[PDB]
Order: C-alpha cells, then structure tokens, then sequence
C-alpha cells in the first residue's frame, strides 16, 4: 500500500519519495507519481531541493529531494519501503514544488 | 532565475538520478 | 576586514565555524560585536524545523553543514578570522526563515 | 516553563546579569535544551543605539532602568533560568520585534 | 512545530557542539 511521504526503492535501484496524493495512491491507479531522491548533497543549493538526513530517511547516505526531478512509475516498481519523511520536512518538500510547478 | 543558475555552476557534475527520470 | 552577513567565519567558540546573521549596517558600524549561528557538522540537525543544511561544495567548509538556528553567539569582531566563504542567498533566504521561526519575528 | 518576554537572572565568580527571553514558546515548551535571550543592560545610554529598547524599573520588577541590547544575544540553557523577574508588555516586545528584525535583517 | 522538535531530538541523543559551544560563548558577552 503505497502511501505519500513514504520512500521506496525503484527499478532503475535508485530512491525515490512518494509525492502522489494518496486518493490516487489508494486507487487502481497503475501509475504513481514520485520526486527523485539523489545522494549528491550538493543538490541542496538548489532552491527547491530539500535536504534529508540519512538518520530521518533510514537510507544508507545522506539524501537530497530534487524537485525539479519527478517521476511517474508504475506501482509495481517500488519494492523496498525504506521509511518515512516527517510532516516538518515533508512541508519543505511541498514548498519545494509548489514553487517549481507554479503552485 | 540567477539562483538556479549559482547553484547549477557548484554542481560541475549533473547527478545520473535526475537523468533516470527522463527514462 | 569588513564582515558581511552571509558569510561563514572560523570562530573560538575550540575553532568552530560561523555564520555572520547580524545586518551589514551594525557590521559596517563602530559595533565592536557581531551575532552568528554557529554551524556544526553534525548533518542529522538538519531535521530540527527551522535549522539549514549546508553542502560543503557551497560553504568551501571541508565537510558538510548544518546552521544550527536555535545556537545563536554574540562575537567580537576580532574574534572573527578566517573568512571561509559566502552563503547564496537562496539558502540564506531558508536561514532567514528558521531565524524569524525560532524567534518569533 | 520558560516563555518569551519574560526576563530571568542569568549566570570568573559569576557575575549575574538579566535577560529577556527571545526564543519563540514553540521551541521554549519543546525538549530543546538551549534558550535565546538578548541581554538586558542598565546603561541606559545604550538606549541610544538603535534598536535597543528602553525598559522602565516600574514595569520589569528590575532594581534600575534597564535597556535590552538587541546586539547583545546569547543561548543559554534552559535550566539556568531559575528566578524569573518578569514578563515584558505586548507594546514594548513590538518595539523589541523591531530591534531584533533590524540587527539580524529580517 | 514542537512536535517535530521533540522528534528531531530523540535522533540526536545528548548535545552538540553548537547547543553547547554556544552556551559557552554566552559568558563572554555578559562580561563585556
């Protein structure tokens, strides 16, 4: 059951964060929409970009959400849910595309 | 969009996470 | 020199290093201090609401950051030596942001 | 419970001092350990610098007239405010807003 | 907001340099 602000491991195996709203998670929809997850912190300088420590993720390094990178994957792609991003963070990520989408 | 701009000349290198989303 | 905001100094806090959150007008001034966040390396306080992380690749700081906004110093501005690099303004837009969060401004 | 504008006594021997809690009451009532003060003065010269809020005697329970040194901020920890003084008025923390949003440009 | 810092400090166990180095440098003002 593939739900919002949860990270999952996908088929290129890269991470990525469940921005997909979770009406349309909950559905029969085959698709899900999800923000790219990279393990270059440099991406933090970017202005929508949210940082994520490997300690709030329970990823292996330290992780960095490219909005500017979205993705839509079929659900069966997502094997390995890693965890969970907090409220607090997961509002930056929002900010984040918002800002990039014109939101 | 000088701010995208900056940040895109401290990352010399593109990450290939943003080139699997193409894909 | 002539600290400006933004800016990340090497501090004796134990040198530990800085971000300069005091206007350029007070620093620019005959104000013997300045106000700073101090920046630690410890990357996992980048989850506290309101703190900023910081890429090494950004602050010319040998590892990776994180402004620690609730860890606010007053400097002299002697005190202040090694002028390490500049923060863009769209990260410190973020600190900005932590800053009026914690302080309720 | 510590909250903001309320104003504590403060710590080679230790020369005690007063501050004026500045820190929002989201992180004061938060397992945070460290609390932000600005440092209370009683050169009331330093009222001249701008920025710097004029507190009467009569209205902080102080021994003198004071004056909040918005340049002068510190952290302390939570546990070394114990005596608490006082609680600033809601005109005077307005005045202190704007002192502080000057010094550190927000 | 409280919340979330309760969180975040149940990760960092203990204190950090700067929620400490700070409380350090504190002294120095004051005596100023």
């Amino acid at each position: 059951v593939i739900s919002r602000a949860e990270i999952y491991w996908a088929d290129l195996r890269r991470p990525v964060l469940v921005i997909q709203s979770d009406p349309y998670n909950a559905s029969r929809l085959a698709t899900v929409i999800a923000a790219v997850i990279t393990s270059n912190t440099a991406l933090a300088a970017m202005p929508g970009n949210v940082f994520l420590p490997a300690t709030t993720t329970r990823l292996p390094r330290d992780s960095v959400v490219n909005v500017t990178a979205i993705v839509t994957l079929n659900k069966t792609d997502l094997t390995d849910r890693v965890g969970e991003v907090p409220a607090s963070l997961m509002h930056e990520v929002d900010r984040g595309l918002r800002r990039v989408l014109d939101l | 969009t000088g701010q995208i701009d900056r940040a895109l000349e401290s990352i010399h290198g593109t990450d290939e996470a943003e080139a699997l989303a193409v894909a």
